RNA sequence: GAUGUCAUACUUAUC
C-alpha cells in the first residue's frame, strides 16, 4: 500500500538520483532498484516505499508527467 | 592477447577471471594453464513538404443534434481521408489573448482545415475510428 | 561445490517464524533479508514499525512485547 | 544459561546496539552497556569475516596518488613526469655514460616555493571524527537531497532550466500539486505559485 | 576457506 512502482526510467539513472525525484513530493522511506549484477546495469524500474499510503497514493498521483531522460515516467500503485 | 590479465597500482599482475595476484611476470604466464584458469575458462517529412496548399474555401453546414457537421469537399482522387482532430487555443499564429477553449479542426490534402471552436469541456467525441464518416462517391464528410 | 557451501555457512536449515515460519539457508542471508522488504512487509502486518531494534527478532510474540514495552 | 535475544532486547535499556552474537558471550549485561555506551567506538565488521580485510579489492581498479593542490602548484610533478618520461627512453650505454660524467641542474625550478607552498599555501586536508570508522566499501558508498531543491544533474537530466522567474523553473508537476493540493507528507512544505510568492521564493521551495 | 610439497616477492637501520 505504501509501495509505488516507477517504471519508463532509462538505465542511465542512478538511486540517488531517484531518491532525489521522488523527494520533491515526499520522503520516501526506502528506495529498491532491480538490476542485474552479471552487467551491472538496471531493468528500468524501481520500487518507492514512503512512510505512509495516503503520502505513496499522492506521489503516484502527482508523478504522471514526469520526464526523465526524454523518457516519460509512470508510477502506479503495487 | 589475454583479455583477463591486468596491471595493478603495485607494478603485480592480475587475473580478473579467477582474481589471482601474482608478483613477477613468469608467474602470470605460468598461471594460465592449470585446473582453476581452465575451470574459469569453461564456466564463463516527404509527405509534409510535398503537400499542396493553395487553401479553398470550404464549406460547413452545423446542426445541433440530440439523441453533427456536414463538410462539403470536392473531389481529391486519393484514398487519404480528412483527419478531424481537437486542439487548444493555447498555439496560434499571432497568439491573442483570451484563448482558453478549444477548436475541432478537420484538414485533408488538397483543402484547407476548418476548425470549429467548442465552448464545452465534453459533449461528444473528436475520434477518427468512432463517429467519423466521409462517403467518396458523394464526397461527404460528417462527424459526431 | 559442497566446500563453498561448507566454509560460507550455507546449506544451514534455520526458521524464521516472522515471515509466515520462512526457511533460509544461511545466517549471514538471514541477516541480509531481516533488512529486507519481505520482512518489513511481514512486520508491517502485526503494527510494529520497522526500527533497528526488531533486527534479532524472529518470534512474532517476542517482538509484540518488545514493541508493547516501547 | 545463555539467554537468548529477546531477553536482552527487553533486560537492557538501548535494544538496538544489541546483536545476535553477543547473547552467547560471558556477560551479556557488560556488553550491552558497554556497546550503548556515549563515547564508546563499535567493533569492526572483519572480526566475523574470512579475508581478513584486505581480498575484496584485488581485480579492482584504482588510481595510483591523489596529490593536493599546494604539492601540484609548485611545478614538481610535472617536472618528475618529464624526468619519468625521458629516463624510460635511455638504454644501458646511456645510463653506465651518466653515472661517470652526471649532466647537473635536473629541474632547478626554485627554492622559496616549496616553502610558500608548505608554510603560506598550506591547505588543511579532510578529517574525520573518531567515531567514523573505516571498512572494506567505506571508500565507494558516497551515496550517503532536500525537499525543494534540486541538483545540477536532476535538472540536467530532466530538463528543467533553473531560473528566478517561477514559470517554467518549478518542475511541471506542480501542476498536479496545485490541483490535488498541499502533499500531506509535508505540512511546512512552501512552494512558490501556491502558497509562496513567486518572485521572493526563487529557490522553487522552503521548509519552514 | 583449510591442508600438505615447490616457486616468487616483502618486512624488522638484523649479521
Amino acid at each position: 500500500d505504501a509501495t509505488v512502482y516507477v517504471g519508463g526510467l532509462d538505465e542511465k539513472v542512478s538511486e540517488p538520483l531517484l531518491w532525489e525525484l521522488f523527494l520533491q513530493a515526499g520522503p520516501v522511506v526506502n528506495t529498491h532498484m532491480p538490476k542485474d549484477r552479471v552487467t551491472g546495469q538496471h531493468q528500468g524500474y524501481g520500487f518507492v516505499e514512503f512512510l505512509s499510503e495516503e503520502d505513496a497514493d499522492y506521489a503516484i498521483k502527482i508523478m504522471n508527467m514526469i520526464k526523465l531522460y526524454g523518457k516519460p515516467i509512470r508510477v502506479n500503485k503495487a | 592477447k589475454d583479455p583477463y590479465f591486468m596491471k595493478n597500482h603495485l607494478g603485480s599482475y592480475e587475473c580478473k577471471l579467477c582474481l589471482t595476484l601474482h608478483n613477477n611476470e613468469g608467474s602470470y604466464l605460468a598461471h594460465t594453464q592449470g585446473k582453476k584458469h581452465q575451470t574459469n575458462l569453461a564456466r564463463r517529412v516527404e509527405v509534409k513538404k510535398f503537400v499542396k496548399i493553395g487553401r479553398p474555401g470550404y464549406k460547413v453546414t452545423k446542426q445541433r443534434d440530440s439523441e453533427l457537421f456536414q463538410i462539403d469537399y470536392p473531389e481529391i482522387a486519393e484514398g487519404i481521408m480528412p483527419r478531424h482532430r481537437f486542439m487548444s487555443a493555447y498555439e496560434q499564429r499571432i497568439e491573442p489573448p483570451d484563448r482558453r477553449w478549444q477548436y475541432l479542426l478537420m484538414a485533408a490534402e488538397p483543402y484547407e482545415t476548418i476548425a470549429f471552436k467548442v465552448p464545452s469541456r465534453e459533449i461528444d467525441k473528436a475520434e477518427g475510428k468512432f463517429w467519423t464518416h466521409w462517403n467518396r462517391e458523394t464526397k461527404q464528410f460528417f462527424l459526431q | 561445490p559442497y566446500w563453498l557451501y561448507k566454509l560460507h555457512g550455507l546449506n544451514i536449515n534455520y526458521n524464521c517464524e516472522i515471515c509466515g515460519n520462512y526457511t533460509y539457508r544461511g545466517p549471514k542471508a538471514f541477516q541480509r533479508h531481516f533488512a529486507e522488504w519481505r520482512h518489513a512487509h511481514g512486520m508491517r502486518c502485526l503494527g510494529i514499525p520497522n526500527t533497528a531494534h526488531f533486527a534479532n527478532v524472529t518470534q512474532i510474540e517476542d517482538a509484540v512485547s518488545l514493541w508493547a514495552k516501547l | 544459561n545463555r539467554f537468548t535475544v529477546a531477553e536482552l532486547k527487553q533486560l537492557v535499556a538501548r535494544p538496538d546496539v544489541v546483536e545476535m552474537h553477543d547473547v552467547t558471550a560471558q556477560d551479556p549485561k557488560l556488553l550491552v552497556h558497554l556497546k550503548a555506551t556515549r563515547n564508546s567506538v563499535p567493533v569492526p565488521r572483519h572480526w566475523c569475516f574470512k579475508r581478513k580485510y584486505l581480498q575484496g579489492k584485488r581485480g579492482i581498479e584504482k588510481p595510483p596518488f591523489e596529490l593536493p593542490d599546494f604539492i601540484k602548484r609548485t611545478g614538481i610533478q610535472e617536472m618528475r613526469e618529464a624526468l619519468q618520461e625521458k629516463e624510460e627512453q635511455k638504454t644501458m650505454k646511456s645510463k653506465m655514460r651518466e653515472k661517470v660524467r652526471p649532466k647537473m641542474g635536473k629541474i632547478d625550478i626554485d627554492y622559496q616555493k616549496l616553502h610558500d607552498a608548505f608554510f603560506k599555501w598550506q591547505t588543511k586536508p579532510k578529517l574525520t571524527i573518531h567515531g567514523d570508522l573505516y571498512y572494506e566499501g567505506k571508500e565507494f558508498e558516497t551515496r550517503l537531497k532536500k525537499p525543494g531543491d534540486l541538483s545540477d544533474e536532476l535538472r540536467i537530466s530532466l530538463g528543467m532550466p533553473v531560473g528566478p522567474n517561477a514559470h517554467k523553473v518549478p518542475p511541471p508537476w506542480l501542476i498536479a500539486m496545485q490541483r490535488y493540493g498541499p502533499p500531506p507528507s509535508y505540512p511546512n512544505l512552501k512552494i512558490p505559485g501556491l502558497n509562496s510568492p513567486i518572485p521572493e521564493s526563487c529557490s522553487f521551495g522552503y521548509h519552514a
